């Protein structure tokens, strides 16, 4: 339904993007470290980000779904443009009453979305509405991994009576956190990606060129028009 | 094209280097929102949940009535006085000498305090300390002898560079700090236009307004009658505003009661501290980028003075850290209105109702200086238009051993020493030891003033009602004939009359001439 409109539509944007200029780079397989000075050394390109976007890739068991990516858009310094996306699952938290009640809470979010997640973790997190957190207390969170933001959305819906009838593993629910997060905050945000700065694409990541503090070189057209109208009156 | 080129294309990717957004959303989505993602990637950079956007609650109560809206007092507004005041032109003086002489007993220390924080050295290499000190001492004695004198006043104005963001990195403002009884103390002020009436009369007419029917929102269902208890909260508070505004129409005289309640804040200066220096972190980011502009300007510039020369490979630079600075000061501004924006995920209108009160505080204490040594003509939120007169003094330059003569300004050094003794935090805990939880205290305030030079003349205008003037209007120029600032008045206005603006263009044209008051006046009647 909503899965395959938004995958033409991505088919849709990238059918148009074609023919700009703006083709899906694919990074070799880079069996290397981890490193940001080292670029001599890694299968990648630099290229200067001017724009990105959330969009829906494919896979390349699932459904008729993608995981969802965001689409970025560059400019080499050949004088041409290239495009590459990222896999990335997004997420949200949960808050709770107590840290080992945790288990009721994961057991009913195991049963009650079992065909909407992905997997699960525990995250630690500050919370700053708790008394003596500077002391070493943190707040114990739950962290869902989803494939999609549709999925993220659903799973949202889903969890819309029991935070609204809260305020037994039911009753334990209080509110979630990071739920209206948008989806390329979230990949710009925590793959700290930002948009004007030079990367070297590669397999292992998005690792940014320190070196060239300029920025590249854009094809700008500022276009104005002037139309017929009506007398004294809006076009 | 060249509008978009030369100030908004290294602006908006300047702004982008930092902001986790695409260019699009950052020129299309309010600045408070950009500011809310900056504070979204410095939260995740340092471990803190980012809370939720602020639903705000259907109905707050206080004293039995409901809350129509909740915001604290603003900011104050106030035309002293009106008129002609320039550089060519005298006026009479009515200087107080309980000032000159309180001030004159604080004089060798403040001009420590400019030399150790101001110029960021040292007392011993300056070498004219005591002739500029003496020569200061016999003027304002000169002025203290005989404060009734009438000469030319010259114009000044002081602003505060970046107030209300110096204001959060002094006092640590936070809006996740703020603990209820539950350690620095403030003073804030409350403000509500809440209604006349009373709880009961809410319950009778809410009860009256259960027996009655309402339409349907959603115009695609097959639902279209629906009754009062099926209803959202949205709809029934708006109809709630309505008939209890019909309702002290016709019980009450009046629509909104003003009070306003001084209540009080505690600020825990041992939470995780995220927020200062992010705001320090931009605040010392502008500073270095605006220190990086500057020796690319003159060194870059006069390190390849030919135009034969690809000197157009730098200009990219030099526009790329003008726009960077002029972003990371936007983005100060932007802070201080995103401290208050409904739907924020650090939302406390605390936070943001300590900051306008204690810069009211600041600028009264300022006000009430500029009182007792001169004429005050127009206050706003950054600084104060002020009249001194000519035999006050202005610029003095301290020579060091290396041979720099530093940069003195006389009343932006004692605005800036009568800050640092009544706004300094001494409590500003900071993470001295993160294993050990050890936390270091000391004195910060980064609260600095800076009045930049004599005006030729400065011309505001008043009512037509008695007891007050017009709010925010004012006339200020440069001492070389070019208009400086216009702020109230158009003199272009679209819309309002044509004549009246090109009226406005010629008056301030003709105000521009005489050295008698009466011949400019006239000339302006003429």
């Amino acid at each position: 339904a909503l899965s395959a409109q938004q995958l033409l539509n991505a088919s849709k944007i990238d059918d148009i993007d074609s023919m700009m200029g703006f083709e899906r780079y694919v990074p070799p397989q880079y069996n290397g470290r981890f490193d940001a000075k080292d670029i001599d050394q890694i299968p990648g390109r630099v290229g200067w980000l001017t724009n990105m976007h959330a969009t829906l890739v494919s896979q390349e068991v699932t459904t008729n779904q993608g995981i969802s990516g965001v689409d970025f858009y560059f400019l080499d310094e050949e004088g041409g443009s290239f495009k590459s996306t990222v896999v990335y699952d997004p997420y949200f938290f949960i808050a709770c009453n107590d840290e080992s009640r945790v288990n009721d809470v994961e057991e009913l979010v195991k049963k009650y979305l079992e065909s909407c997640l992905k997997s699960l973790q525990i995250i630690r997190k500050e919370d700053l509405t708790m008394d003596n957190h500077l002391l070493g207390l943190q707040k114990t969170l739950i962290k869902l991994s989803f494939v999609n933001s549709n999925q993220l959305f659903e799973a949202r819906k889903l969890l819309r009576p029991i935070l609204q009838d809260n305020a037994d593993a039911k009753h334990l629910i209080e509110d979630i956190r990071e739920y209206d997060v948008p989806y390329h905050v979230r990949v710009s945000i925590d793959k700290d990606i930002r948009v004007g700065k030079w990367y070297k694409v590669t397999q292992q990541g998005f690792i940014e060129d320190t070196r060239k503090i300029a920025f590249a070189d854009p094809v700008v057209m500022a276009f104005d028009i002037e139309t017929t109208k009506p007398p004294l009156k809006f076009p | 094209y060249y509008l978009y080129m030369k100030y908004v294309h290294p602006f908006i990717f300047s702004l982008c280097t930092i902001i986790p957004l695409n260019p699009d959303e950052t020129l299309r989505k309010g600045t408070g929102t950009l500011c809310e993602m900056l504070l979204m990637v410095q939260a995740y950079q340092h471990n803190i949940l980012l809370p939720n956007k602020h639903t705000d609650p259907i109905e707050r109560f206080y004293d039995g009535h409901l809350l129509e809206s909740e915001t604290y007092v603003g900011g104050h507004v106030e035309s002293l006085e009106a008129g002609v005041f320039r550089s060519d032109l005298k006026n009479e003086f009515k200087i107080d000498p309980s000032a000159i002489d309180e001030l004159l007993q604080e004089l060798p220390e403040a001009l420590k305090f400019s030399v150790e924080v101001e110029n960021k050295s040292s007392v011993d290499k300056v070498t004219n300390f005591e002739e500029i000190k003496n020569q200061i001492t016999q003027k304002l004695l000169e002025l203290k002898e005989n404060n009734i004198r009438n000469e030319l006043p010259l114009i000044y104005h002081v602003d505060v560079a970046s107030m209300y963001p110096n204001i959060m990195t002094t006092n640590r403002l936070q809006p996740d700090s703020i603990k209820a009884e539950r350690a620095r103390k403030l003073k804030w002020a409350w403000r509500g236009e809440f209604f006349p009436s009373k709880m009961d009369e809410y319950n009778m007419i809410k009860r009256a307004l259960q027996n009655e029917t309402f339409p349907n929102k959603n115009k695609f269902s097959k639902k279209k009658v629906l009754t009062f208890d099926e209803l959202s909260y949205a709809d029934q508070v708006i109809h709630i505003k309505k008939r209890l505004t019909e309702y002290s129409r016709k019980v009450y005289h009046r629509v909104k009661v003003s009070e306003i309640v001084e209540r009080e804040a505690i600020v825990c200066q041992r939470e995780n501290p995220f927020y200062v220096d992010t705001v320090k972190s931009f605040r010392d980011r502008r500073y270095e980028f605006k220190g990086l502009a500057k020796t690319w300007k003159g060194n870059l510039s006069k390190i390849d003075p030919s135009d034969k020369h690809a000197r157009d490979e730098a200009k990219k630079m030099i526009v790329l850290y003008d726009s960077l600075q002029l972003a990371h000061k936007v983005i100060l501004n932007s802070f201080y209105g995103y401290v208050m924006r409904k739907g924020s995920r650090w939302y406390s209108m605390e936070m943001a109702g300590i900051t306008c009160l204690t810069g009211a505080t600041i600028i009264q204490m300022a006000r009430a200086l500029v009182e007792r040594v001169g004429r005050p003509l127009e206050l706003d939120t950054d600084g104060i238009w002020c009249i001194l007169p000519k035999s006050f003094p202005e610029t003095y330059f301290f020579t060091l051993e290396n041979g720099k003569k530093l940069y003195l300004s006389y009343p932006c050094s004692m605005l800036n020493y009568r800050v640092h003794q009544k706004f300094t935090n001494h409590q500003y805990q900071e993470l001295k030891d993160p294993l050990n939880y050890i936390y270091e205290t000391h004195s910060e305030n980064t609260i600095f003033f800076e009045v930049d030079g004599p005006y030729k003349a400065m011309i505001l205008p008043s009512s037509k009602e008695e007891g007050k003037g017009i709010k925010k209007r004012y006339a200020v120029f440069n001492e070389d004939g070019s208009l400086a600032e216009l702020k109230g008045f158009e003199l272009k206005r679209r819309g309002e009359l044509q004549l009246i603006k090109n009226f406005q263009s010629d008056i301030f044209k003709v105000f521009l001439e005489g050295d008698t008051l009466e011949g400019c006046y006239s000339a302006v009647a003429s």
